[PDB]
């Protein structure tokens, strides 16, 4: 759960999403299908999002 | 008056001018125009070029009291916290509105 | 009810000003032992600070002199003679003061004032016909200013050799600096300089145009606005400088601490009251936010001379330091804030450099705070929290104070002064005559 710092495509489609909280940043390689889930939510840089990376 | 005489004694004890600086080269004399300004020195160069504006959006603070300001006055262009300060802002003397913009570096010139 | 009746009498602090206090005779004891010290191991160390010129002997742990870079000179109409002063002897009683530096700028500009300051320095050091000189320098000092300072040192004072170094970087080496991010807030400016293998990456340094001088100026404007209807005391920049020193502190949560700062409950503790010297011979003020802002929880009457001659600082306790972090929002300086400057270096610039190895991690393990204008409370803690959010989670961020924020740059220069590293960087008078004063030896602590 964090503020979106980056949403960069890295595949022909796999993203890197950067997430930020008050305590640090992390980057996640996204499966093409959870990326579409994030894209159906209207997520953009600067949004705060919650992700269940297992489910 | 002894206090004035003591004051004379202090300035006479403090004065540099009554002291000969034997280490100073008596022959050397400066160029009188050497006291150029920084703007002039840069102009004569035409690295002391070293920062840039932020891209993060800017928080809004009350021009009067510095508290967070929800509101921007259309008329006087001051940011203000509440109806109390809007009332005061609209009753400022002549030129005081520009005096508040000067602290923000936003005055009309 | 009348809740203010429950409050104690307010504690109030006198104004303070830059003042003359004590004479300083020429310290000829220093000259004698300087002649006794071993060959090639004496130098004069001048920290050329826009707030305070600090000078002394390299073999000593403290400067013997600390002097504002100001002169006063006038013809006394009654004594019929010229008087000249440099430093606190200017009482900073005609106060015809001029300053060597351009306003709010780390660069020397009044070279006649500069020569008067140096004359004072050498007289008080006991120079009486010399030692080589170590001079601190602004981080990207202008070539013309280097030229002018060299000419004075070599042609007026004849000194055998001169070297220029940067006060931020001397302070770092005095504190075992090896690689790190040097964060300096001075009188004139705020700098972030990356340092690698004890050598500064000045090509990657950044200057924020805000410093301890700007804080005094800004505090003055805010007070002249707060009491725009009229304050009887003579408000000046020197008083607000001591107010910024004594009362301001950095907020750890600005826009939440700010939003409640003028709430009546506990404003008695949040306000601080400065007394100027004085002579003596259903809807009301208790609901007015402007009364709380200007006069605090107490009632006010303009009949009381004492109560008319006092300023209440309130929001300016935190609003003034926060200009370092939010320059555009608070004072309109179109420059990135301190955390965003340091973050952009660690995040973007250093990892882009070739051959840099483990950037940022190497630098990030020693963010270092230098210069007097860092001495605010919570300054380190605020900088840590700000950087922590910009860095990958678990990064080994440390923010560290210099052991002294003001003398330590001179102590570093003094220890470095006569080392073989320094003596390789010294320029001799004949090298000056060959190359001119614009030439400088490239070295880890100095400008390109
Ligand atoms: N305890 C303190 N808390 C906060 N600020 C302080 C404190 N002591 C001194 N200062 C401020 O720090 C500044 C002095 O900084 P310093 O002497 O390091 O600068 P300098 O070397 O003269 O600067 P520069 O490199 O710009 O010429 C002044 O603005 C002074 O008011
Ligand atoms: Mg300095």
């Amino acid at each position: 759960e964090g503020e979106v710092t980056e949403m960069t495509p890295e595949e022909a489609s796999t993203l890197l999403i950067g997430l930020k909280s008050a305590r640090g940043q992390k980057k996640l390689r996204l499966d093409p299908s959870i990326y579409e889930a994030i894209q159906k939510e209207r997520v953009q840089v600067g949004d705060v999002i919650y992700i269940e990376t297992n489910t | 008056q002894s206090a004035q005489a003591a004051h004379q004694a202090l300035v006479e004890q403090l004065d540099l001018h009554s002291i000969h600086k034997t280490f100073r080269n008596p022959n050397w004399r400066p160029n009188q125009r050497r006291n150029k300004t920084i703007k002039a020195i840069l102009g004569e160069s035409q690295t002391n070029i070293e920062s840039a504006p932020s891209l993060a959006p800017m928080k809004h603070y009350c021009d009067v009291t510095g508290l967070p300001a929800p509101y921007l006055d259309p008329k006087t262009r001051l940011r203000y916290h509440n109806k109390e300060i809007f009332a005061m802002i609209r009753n400022l003397p002549q030129g005081m509105g520009e005096q508040f913009l000067e602290a923000r570096g936003a005055h009309t010139v | 009810d009348e809740p203010w009746k429950r409050l104690p009498p307010p504690t109030v602090y006198p104004v303070k000003e830059a003042r003359f206090e004590k004479y300083i005779p020429p310290q000829l004891d220093g000259r004698e032992r300087a002649l006794a010290q071993p060959p090639g191991q004496v130098a004069i160390v001048i920290d050329n600070g826009s707030h305070s010129v600090r000078a002394g002997w390299n073999f000593e742990d403290k400067p013997r002199l600390a002097i504002p870079p100001i002169m006063s000179k006038y013809r006394d109409r009654k004594m019929g003679k010229t008087f000249s002063f440099a430093g606190s002897d200017c009482y900073a009683a005609r106060s015809h003061i001029r300053n060597a530096f351009e306003a709010g700028t780390g660069i020397v500009s009044n070279w006649d004032v500069m020569e008067h300051v140096l004359d004072y320095v050498f007289v008080k050091l006991g120079m009486n016909e010399d030692m080589p000189i170590v001079m601190t320098e602004a981080v990207a000092n202008l070539p013309y200013s280097r030229k002018s300072m060299s000419e004075i040192i070599f042609e007026c004072y004849g000194a055998p050799s001169l070297v220029y170094g940067i006060d931020s970087l001397f302070s770092f080496r005095h504190n075992q600096g090896q690689t790190g991010l040097v964060v300096s807030s001075s009188y004139s400016a705020t700098h972030v300089i990356p340092v690698y293998n004890r050598k500064a990456l000045l090509s990657q340094a950044i200057r924020l145009n805000w410093g301890g001088w700007h804080m005094a100026e800004y505090m003055l404007k805010l007070l002249k606005l707060k009491y725009y209807t009229g304050f009887p005391g003579k408000l000046n920049s020197s008083q607000t400088e001591h107010m910024v020193r004594d009362f301001c502190y950095v907020s750890l949560d600005y826009d939440r601490e700010l939003a409640g700062y003028l709430d009546w409950t506990g404003l008695e503790d949040r306000e601080r009251i400065v007394q100027y010297p004085y002579t003596e011979e259903q809807r009301d003020w208790s609901k007015s936010l402007l009364h709380a802002f200007r006069y605090g929880p107490r009632p006010f009457d303009p009949s009381s001379q004492a109560e008319t001659h006092r300023v209440h600082l309130n929001v300016e306790r935190i609003r003034v330091p926060e200009v370092l972090f939010q320059p555009a929002a608070i004072a309109g300086v179109d420059q990135a804030g301190l955390v965003e400057i340091a973050g952009d270096i660690l995040c973007q610039r250093l990892p882009s450099l070739p051959g840099i190895q483990d950037a940022p991690d190497a630098f990030l393990r020693d963010v270092f705070l230098t210069g007097g204008n860092t001495l605010f409370q919570n300054f380190d803690e605020r900088l840590r929290q700000g950087l922590m959010a910009l860095l990958p989670v678990g990064a080994p961020l440390r923010v560290r104070r210099a052991q002294d924020a003001i003398l330590d740059a001179w102590r570093g220069a003094a220890g470095w002064a006569c080392t073989e590293e320094a003596k390789a960087a010294w320029i001799t008078r004949e090298e000056y005559l060959e190359k001119g004063g614009e030439y400088i030896k490239e070295h880890d602590l100095g400008n390109a």
